[PDB]
């Protein structure tokens, strides 16, 4: 049968504010690319060819930039369907959305919104398959998971996993967060489920590519009660008594698939995929054909888009994608960067670990740092910055105003911890 | 004997 | 040396076979001279000369007190302990090459040791060496609780409910030392193991190194279970029935029968052991269990699954079925019924 | 130190007023914490309850008698009279509150229990919390005089100030509770604690005690927990306060002690050695008066090496007396009865409650003879009587009692019933 | 001599930290030791007192009872080891008056 890929287009995590104000949370350039673009690109490797997108918040702007997509070409392999509904806000109506129109026919793959990924599924796919159809439905759902450790940066402050499972067929047995629990609470449940082992993890990714079976949209529309998809694993491990079929976990080790959720989630998978992680991905093989983003890999993890008109003795040590369009002049010294389209800068600037995007500027000596900006946003002569400072939707600063840690500037006085401007306090 | 009534019936209305 | 083959023994070694005396036995065959035997003086020297009816030359007899825990006779006897312990449990019957754990000790310079053979759910390493938790349903109700810590450090961790230790444990002295101002810890096994790992965490840290074992075990209250050592016992007596007046006519499968013992005509004996010295040779059968001496036995024991101890009778007359003889036996004809007896 | 008192009654409604409301002294000990519900351990508190011809006898304070079982308001009777309220001695008046996790207590000290003044709450359900198992202790305590004072009766409503009080009064019958009154007093209605040292210190009043009988001193407590690395000057003899069983505490005493060390080889029968205990050390609770009587509770001071029993060690054991009669042979004439009322936690289906059994070999078997419970592999047992028999010379005059909690599981029972040989 | 010591003296600091500035050393011999009495125990005491008292005459300092339970002599290292002397007549009550009611003494 083909294989049909339900896709929820608007992550509930919606902390991407205030940033989600001007362009919607998936459509995020990351590495001057759509972060959906990088699903697609994974959707089409592990070789599904029907995905059904959906996005209700922000729908507009998710097809005006779609319709020109890698796979939204007549030729392409995926066909695309953006349900403009405007209902859920929650997954769950969505899974009982496809279920309301039995869209998916049957052995689907979910995946929400922005996985970077590289992953092949059908290792998985088909043991899904095996101990699904030899075992006649026994299974609703074999999660995909990849090992890792806990220290590394893809496990942000915020979100972390530990997990139960068995170590015969890999069935999950419990699966459960850790925002801060010096300890953990198992049942004995587990054993007294049987007594050939059980195995506890906290190394596998928060990789959200759940494999599932469209009788996962009958366990979400018999009971109206889940809202996420760990509503739906612990009510359905919680229910075990009857009317289970439990999760057949299942993890990877050579791949890298993160569900970027919070902006340090942001920075840690755009300046791994610089790192070329997850190869084939990267912007120098310019998977999507689409023209401005030919990146002419170079030396030592230097990209460089065209026509970049880089600074005289300009150094730059390591990973940044220079984008088009940017200009650059002397002694501007910049590092572990994304510089997007549309971006001049001035002089003696360092910009470490900056992500800048399109339309940004900056003026001469104008120190940054583990900094983010937006279309337009402006920053002029001698301003610096700190972790997480945010500013987006063209907000400018004057000169000389240093700023301070959390500096998440925007368009709105309520909701940023500034609002728009042309000095630093003063909407 | 004398008391404990006393306190029963004295007590009554007041503690409920 | 670095050791004391300390026992940790209480309460005989019975059968065919000098069941009690082979942990001594197997760790006498490698090294270890010396061997700490508590003898059990609740009442009076019932043990030592007991002893003295073995054929070690390097034995040595400790009396007791009225109640003597694991660890309250480890702190009995923990003047004269002056290296580095080997504290061990009665009922080792199991061929494990003991040099498998003090191996893995000497290897890692190990705060302690143990064995699992395969209550007590606990949770053990990745590469399944040291070991992380231990517990019993008894100590909590259902959490499995497990600080994040070591999780966060140790980062893959099985688990065992199928397991079946055998109470041995290669220890240092400054353990020993640490239990010996410990005045309430009571018992190794119950408290101070799972002490001690609750504390592995707050390189001269301490160290558990536990080990999975599939040969053998230590006998519990049903002592029928080491009828399966019986059945495998000749195997371990291959250089260390196998002497005695046999029949060759009577059923042998899988017997053992002491010399100077019950030889006579019209018996039988299928898939258990026998006892050594008794009478039992009237006309008889099989009764597929084990006995001990001094019971009388005559006229066709049609009995399964049970035990003739001493203080027991039967004759002219006899038939049983899985009825334990005990104390109180001046039996000559009761038959007995296959459930839970002891007469 | 003549008569002393215990107490019984029911539970679930709050019993930090039954244990010490108006008993003169307060209770606490090492790690005691007085009431979280109720108290287990039978000791001694030490006051002298006397009258003044008054509408409430005057406590041993010279100006009053009140309790602690309401926060604004108690209606009451009179005081009496000051004036330096007078009294004749260390008349203990104790009380057992309605905990039972001291049954080696409960039953080694139990005996020595003259009286009983007590409280029964009325904050009770269906099902008894401590009308099903907390009278499965004294019911052999020699308690003749008891009262088991009804608590709600102000407070809690009409069928909550009279629900179970008399339920119990018929129908906890099983031990002496049932046999006593409700003397007025309350620890849920606050009913006169005043006029609980009248009506009720002379409606169980101190019975006619034995003056000047045998020496027969069974130590149910010992006190010493002190912190290691010992202090100053702690070498002396018992030091305990609580209710001894027998014991004329007279001029120039001295104990018999039988049980004592392991007699000569101890697999034996009996011993000679008596460790002079002198008596000197019985204050009467408002004056040095120690020409005591059997009977009381009160705190006693022994002359020996305290090392042995200093600590929890004097408990069960015995400090003998003239005639040096005390049966030290465990292989005595002993019986038991079995479970009627189920005790730890009972049912209204005859569930929990109906069957027995008896012991046998390759296990063990704890019962209490006398005052101390031990056993272990039993040879058998008959259907109402026993050949009990021990490791030990629990040395007593007598030979009473047994317990049906062997080690079963996380708590225990009690069913038995008396049989002296 | 402290205050020749300190003999220069400006303020009270000078005394006190001259002083204090010049100045684990025992041998806590204990073992837990009485009889099985009051008469035999008292003797035991009585002994044990006598025994330490010819101890002082032998003068290792300060054989003392601080602890209830063990009669722990402070043997101070009077002749720098003083502490098999400490014990030479402690020990003796053994024979001496402590054997009436069985005092045994502990390590």
């Amino acid at each position: 049968p083909p294989l049909q890929a339900v896709l929820v287009a608007d992550s509930f995590d919606r902390r991407f504010f205030p940033i989600s104000k001007d362009q919607p949370r998936v459509l995020l350039p990351l590495a001057n690319v759509a972060l959906i673009d990088y699903t697609l690109e994974f959707l089409t490797a592990t070789g599904v060819q029907e995905t059904f997108v959906f996005c209700c918040w922000k729908a507009a702007q998710i097809k005006e930039h779609l319709l020109k997509s890698k796979w939204c070409r007549p030729t392409s392999l995926n066909v695309v369907r953006i349900i403009t509904s405007e209902l859920y806000r929650s997954l769950g109506d969505v899974l009982r959305d496809v279920d309301a129109k039995a869209l998916v026919r049957s052995d689907f793959l979910l995946v929400y919104g922005d996985v970077i990924s590289n992953i092949n599924i059908t290792r998985a796919l088909e043991e899904h398959r095996l101990r699904r159809k030899l075992e006649k439905n026994v299974s609703v759902m074999t999660m995909i998971f990849k090992e890792s450790s806990p220290s590394h940066p893809t496990r942000c402050h915020e979100d972390n996993v530990v997990v139960a499972v068995d170590s015969t067929t890999n069935r999950v047995l419990h699966f459960q967060k850790t925002q801060g629990l010096r300890r953990f609470a198992f049942p004995l449940s587990l054993f007294q489920g049987s007594s050939d082992g059980v195995e506890v993890r906290y190394d596998l990714l928060d990789c959200h590519i759940s494999i599932c079976s469209p009788q996962v949209a009958q366990l979400f529309t018999d009971n109206f009660d889940y809202q996420t998809r760990d509503d739906f694993v612990r009510g359905l491990l919680v229910n075990e008594e009857i009317l289970g079929n439990q999760i057949h976990m299942h993890v990877t080790a050579k791949e890298y698939g993160a569900r970027v959720s919070n902006l340090h989630m942001y920075s840690a998978v755009c300046a791994d995929v610089i790192r070329r992680w997850v190869y084939p991905l990267t912007p120098e093989a310019n998977f999507t054909d689409s023209t401005t983003q030919s990146c002419t890999h170079s030396r030592h993890n230097i990209y460089r888009g065209p026509e970049v008109s880089l600074g005289h003795g300009s150094i730059l040590e390591e990973n940044v994608l220079l984008g088009s369009g940017t200009v650059i002049g002397s002694n501007c010294f910049i590092t572990n960067s994304v510089i997007g389209p549309g971006c001049h800068i001035g002089d003696n600037v360092v910009l470490d670990q900056t992500y800048l995007w399109q339309g940004v500027r900056v003026a001469a000596g104008a120190q940054i740092h583990q900094s983010l900006l937006c279309d337009n946003a402006e920053v002029k002569e001698r301003v610096t910055l700190k972790p997480r400072s945010v500013l987006t939707s063209q907000v400018v600063v004057g000169p000389n105003i240093t700023l301070p840690e959390g500096s998440v500037i925007s368009l709105h006085p309520p909701d940023a911890e500034e609002d728009e401007d042309d000095g630093e306090f003063s909407d | 004997d004398y008391t404990y009534e006393e306190l029963l019936n004295r007590v009554f209305n007041i503690m409920r | 040396m670095e050791f004391q083959a300390v026992v940790m023994a209480v309460g005989l070694p019975v059968g065919n076979k000098p069941l009690i005396w082979y942990p001594l036995n197997l760790l006498e065959r490698v090294g270890f001279e010396e061997v700490i035997v508590v003898t059990t003086r609740d009442v009076q020297k019932a043990l030592c000369a007991e002893f003295k009816m073995k054929m070690k030359p390097d034995i040595v007899c400790i009396p007791d007190d009225a109640d003597m825990g694991t660890a309250d006779s480890l702190r009995y006897i923990y003047p004269k302990l002056k290296t580095d312990v080997l504290v061990l449990s009665c009922d080792l019957i199991t061929d494990v090459a003991l040099h498998e754990v003090v191996d893995l000790f000497r290897a890692y310079d190990a705060s302690l040791a143990m064995l699992m053979r395969k209550r007590d759910f606990i949770g053990v390493d990745s590469t399944g060496k040291r070991l992380l938790f231990m517990a019993n349903e008894a100590d909590l109700d259902e959490e499995l609780v497990i600080k994040g810590s070591i999780l966060q450090k140790h980062p893959r961790i099985r688990f065992h409910t199928g397991l079946v230790d055998a109470h041995l444990y290669c220890l240092k002295k400054y353990i020993v030392d640490f239990l010996m101002e410990n005045g309430s810890i009571t018992s190794i096994r119950s408290e101070l193991i799972p002490y001690l790992v609750r504390k592995q965490f707050s390189l001269k840290s301490l160290d558990i190194y536990s080990f999975i074992k599939e040969a053998n075990t230590l006998n519990l209250a049903p002592y029928d279970a080491c009828w399966n050592a019986c059945r495998g016992d000749r195997w371990e007596d291959l250089s260390r029935s196998s002497a005695q007046i046999v029949s060759k006519h009577l059923v042998g499968v899988d017997s053992l029968i002491g010399p100077e013992t019950q030889i006579g005509e019209k018996s039988s004996i299928k898939r258990s052991v026998i006892g050594s010295s008794c009478l039992i040779k009237d006309r008889v059968t099989i009764t597929n269990c084990l006995l001990m001496n001094s019971v009388t036995v005559e006229e066709g024991s049609n009995i399964q699954g049970s035990v003739i101890c001493n203080n027991a009778v039967i004759e002219k007359g006899a038939d049983i079925k899985d009825c334990l003889i005990g104390s109180g036996q001046r039996i000559e004809a009761k038959a007995k019924r296959v459930n839970e007896v002891i007469v | 130190a003549t008569i002393n008192i215990g107490t019984i009654g029911h539970v679930a409604h709050g019993k930090s007023t039954v244990v010490k409301a108006i008993s003169g002294v307060h209770t606490v000990r090492f790690k005691n914490e007085l009431e979280r519900n109720i108290t287990i351990k039978l000791g001694y508190a030490n006051a002298k309850i006397y009258k003044l011809d008054d509408p409430s006898c005057p406590r041993p304070e010279c100006y009053r008698s009140c309790g602690s079982s309401t926060p604004d308001e108690f209606p009451t009777d009179i005081p009496g009279t000051k004036g330096n309220f007078k009294l004749v001695r260390h008349v203990s008046f104790v009380d057992c509150p309605g905990h039972d996790i001291l049954m080696a207590t409960m039953l080694n000290g139990a005996a020595v229990m003259d009286a009983a003044l007590l409280l029964i709450a009325g904050n009770e359900s269906c099902p008894q919390p401590q009308t099903s198992e907390h009278l499965a202790a004294i019911e052999i305590m020699k308690l003749k005089h008891i009262l088991i004072l009804q608590n709600k009766i102000d407070l809690v409503k009409e069928s909550q100030a009279k629900e179970q009080y008399e339920q119990i009064l018929a129908f906890v019958q099983g031990t002496v509770a049932e046999g006593a009154p409700i003397i007025p007093i309350s620890a849920q209605l606050k009913y006169n604690i005043e006029v609980v040292c009248e009506y009720i210190v002379k409606k169980i009043p101190v019975p006619p005690r034995d003056f000047t009988s045998e020496p027969r001193l069974i130590v149910i407590r010992s006190f010493d927990v002190n912190k290691p690395g010992c202090e100053v000057d702690d070498l002396k003899g018992g030091v305990a306060g609580g209710s001894i069983l027998k014991g004329v505490l007279k001029v120039g005493q001295e104990i018999e002690v039988r049980p004592g060390i392991v007699s000569k080889d101890s697999e034996g029968k009996l011993m000679c050695k008596p460790i002079f205990s002198k008596i000197v050390s019985l204050f009467a609770e408002h004056n040095d008066l120690q020409y005591a009587a059997p009977g009381g509770l009160i705190g006693v001071g022994t002359k020996i090496d305290p090392t042995l029993c200093r600590a929890d060690r004097m408990v069960g054991q015995v400090l003998g007396a003239v005639g040096a009669l005390p049966e030290i042979f465990t292989e005595l004439e002993i019986s038991y009865f079995l479970l009627r009322r189920l005790l730890g936690v009972r049912t209204e289906g005859d569930k929990k409650a109906a069957k027995v059994q008896k012991l046998s070999k390759n296990e063990v078997l704890m019962v209490n003879i006398g005052s101390l419970s031990t056993g272990g592999r039993v040879s058998a047992v008959k259907a109402d009587l026993g050949k009990i028999v021990l490791t030990n010379p629990v040395c007593t005059e007598v030979g009473e009692k047994i317990a049906l909690s062997r080690r079963v599981e996380k708590h225990w029972r009690l069913i038995g019933w008396g049989q002296i040989r | 001599d402290p205050s020749i010591l300190d003999s220069l003296d400006l303020n009270e600091d000078e005394r006190e930290v001259l002083i204090n500035n010049i100045n684990a050393v025992k041998i806590r011999a204990d073992i837990e030791v009485a009889c099985y009495g009051y008469e035999g125990i008292d003797a035991v005491k009585e002994a044990l007192r006598a025994g330490l008292n010819c101890s002082t005459e032998n003068m290792p300092i300060k054989i003392n009872l601080i602890a209830p339970p063990r009669y722990v002599m402070t043997t101070t290292t009077l002749e720098r080891t003083e502490g098999l002397s400490v014990l030479s007549q402690a020990m003796a009550v053994i024979k001496e008056k402590i054997e009436e009611k069985r005092g045994v003494f502990n390590v």
